């Protein structure tokens, strides 16, 4: 048969361990990591969550070079608990004047068809978002985050994000 | 058999059908009590 | 039949005689087209034919 | 480079040409023609045949 | 690989969060919130299932400048309860002279594909449905409607609803 | 970015409530209700399954004003038992020289990709069949079968059946 | 919206149960019932499984008409066992002198996307295969097969196998 | 209806059996088997995991015949757990001077949409990746990881690993 | 060898066959007992 060659992810190349080893969810959400560039994909074999309400993220920035005002950001992501958190997972934008270590009061929500099964999540989607600032002289992030009434657990697995702005090239035999 | 042993192949492009009736006009048909457009 | 009989003595009928019906008109041709040609990626090589005269 | 006797170089290997066409049910050629053909034979009719007087 | 560019739900841009606490579910559905234009997006982080048999739903109301008979509605959900209140979920079709709070005694009802696993349920979907009032004075509402025999419980997720009658456009960066 | 416009059901845009309040499983499957035309959506929220070996079924009947021979017939379904009664789903197709209320000795079956979760159901997909005859004088029947050796439980839901002998229209924007 | 028109399985039209009450999984897994054909669709209401490691599969023999090295065979199924006996499935090709009975010790496996869910086990699928005999003089067989360290069970569904030499014609209202 | 032909991975004709009988997770990643050529199918019926943390693989080496910078890399494969070892998969790619038999302490990790069920997983899915050595004189392995803090257990199923560096043909009835 | 060493290509489009014999007709070959259509 043919091979598909059409897909909604297409990660880094590059993947980066995350220094931490602890996460306190909250309604002020902290950021796993520090944002970077345009794309970013993050593992860690040990995390260890600590009780409480809300939740916890990993974003990166928006690159405003062009001049477009709507683009497409896509997610590759795969969580497992050891216990079984109830919980949501969706795409979260926000602003801010200097770097974030938290989520601020003002945000929007994007749904993404997953697969939950207890404890375990895995996504693979993509969602047109408006990147330009909406507001003279702030900075624009996006993120992939976890929401819950959380108790004290641990989990493992990897997230990757990514903002179209550029195509990726791959070799086709026939053409 | 008779009278006929023709052919009616023709070349070009079937064009779509304009007009149900004529090809040869003779009195009127149709009287509705004035004109009606 | 019975009008081919009478033919081969040198005669002839008229449809009344027989009670057939009488040919005015017949018309014969060929009926020829052209192809289409497929273009995305499984149907890159494939053609559909089209009748129409 | 072929391999074998010499007599096995010499002769087509169609096993060659595989990965240069798309699988198909009509091999890796095929054709449609009409032959038109004519004799001047000496043979009786179809009607001397048929007919004993 | 090349990039998907094709969606079944396109999101609204903008997210709602839920001004209430708690719902009790009824024969005559209540609605979560009071329903707006042809695109929302509604979140919230804690709501209260009270005990009762029926269902809720958050809708949308439908609009009629183009006048087109049939038309495209999208969903996408996300919703996890913390018990198993054994349910099913659909797409549902009614009128109303005036603003509804709760599920008139005529309507319609649609199946779209979810993911079902206990607590837990997503889908992205489309769906065709008429538009235009059939009945003249009349407006058409549809919303995303959870029914079952439920009893005390809890729930968190988001829901958001789309009626194509305008196109998104978005960055190609080969076009 | 894009809208999908191309979809595996297309329901009916009337649905129809369920007239019973119980059912008998048996190796002659009862008919939930009277079959009608060649589209038809059934939704109950409540219906009481009595212990037996067997199934039961929803379906339709063939329109034969079309001379074609294979037709595409779609099922759209969302099941919701109590317990878990392992069962198996699938498309039966029958003929009947009268309105049937059970299922006859003589029928064929075919397999459709569902989402089986434990007392959870979901499908939406399209299968080709013959719908002529195949013997003078007879209607052909087609509908969507449960089967499993079932004990005393209960369900709600609705399934949706369609014969693809007409195409539906859409508004798109673009064109 | 448009109808798909475009599937993976196809199946056969006329369906086949059973002639047998048990099974006994081994190493030389036995088959179900006796080949035939390019096509063909087994339902068994009612199946016992004995105690035994190895596995049991479905088959059909390959048609040698057509001289192409290469062609596509699909599967669809649905299992449905009482108990969890944690076990995997694949398409197993293997070749054969005579009439088969069980597998021998030589054959080839592959790997389907399926949807196991705990006892549960459903899929839709395609493969290329190569089916020329391969070696002069023997038949070639296809099978969908399950394997697993059994124990005493029960199960029910149906498998459904084809070979694409041929193409299936079917109605389009707008073609 | 009409056939898909179109795929995601395209093994490879030719499966062998696991020469092993036990493996010991660790942060240096055990490999399965020795690596071979661009294409590997690994089918093993029994497989006895020890206690430990960490993962093991199963790779295969790139081939570097043509001078292209990207290309796609396809898996497909089925694992069942007779424990749930809370665990996530992914697709890891790294760099030796000699023929490996752990994983070194330098590499990169990419998201594939798998199917957890806990037990099981099954994956169908593609992936570009930069396939030169990236330093002169090293060798490239991409393989197939599974990554938890595992028990003593017991495992079974088969793993495919493709490199898309040629195109395979089929036969098509209407072309 | 002997005598053609010919050629025998020509530019066009293979149009499509039409009818299957037919060069030149010498005598009537079928006789059903009249006329058939």
């Amino acid at each position: 048969m043919f091979q598909t060659f059409i897909s909604r992810h297409n990660s880094n190349f590059f993947s980066d361990k995350l220094v931490a080893t602890s996460v306190t969810p909250a309604s002020l959400a902290p950021v796993l990591q520090t944002p970077k560039a345009a794309s970013s994909t993050l593992y860690f074999n040990q995390l260890t969550v600590n009780a409480g309400n809300g939740g916890f993220l990993h974003c990166i920035q928006m690159d405003t070079s062009v001049n477009a005002a709507n683009q497409v950001v896509s997610v590759g992501a795969d969580i497992a608990f050891d216990a079984d958190p109830k919980f949501f997972a969706c795409l979260v934008r926000f602003e801010s004047a200097s770097v974030p270590t938290t989520l601020p009061t003002d945000y929007d929500v994007y749904p993404l068809d997953g697969r939950h099964d207890g404890g375990y999540y895995t996504v693979k989607d993509c969602v047109t978002i408006d990147v330009l600032p909406r507001e003279p002289g702030n900075n624009v992030y996006v993120g992939f985050m976890v929401w819950s009434n959380f108790t004290a657990t641990k989990c493992r697995g990897l997230v990757s994000l990514n903002q179209v702005i550029k195509e990726i090239i791959c070799l086709q035999p026939l053409k | 058999s008779k009278g006929k042993k023709r052919s009616g192949a023709r070349p070009g492009r079937p064009q779509p059908l304009r007009g149900t009736k004529g090809k040869r006009k003779g009195a009127r048909l149709w009287y509705v009590g004035g004109q009606q457009f | 039949r019975y009008r081919d009989v009478i033919s081969s003595f040198g005669g002839k009928t008229s449809y009344d005689a027989d009670n057939r019906p009488l040919l005015v008109m017949r018309s014969n041709f060929w009926a020829s087209g052209y192809d289409v040609d497929g273009t995305d990626q499984t149907s890159l090589g494939q053609f559909s034919g089209r009748v129409q005269q | 480079p072929p391999s074998g006797d010499l007599q096995e170089r010499v002769l087509i290997r169609h096993h060659d040409y595989d990965q240069c066409f798309q699988s198909v049910q009509l091999l890796q050629w095929n054709s449609q023609v009409k032959f038109n053909v004519t004799v001047y034979r000496n043979l009786p009719t179809t009607r001397d045949s048929i007919m004993t007087s």
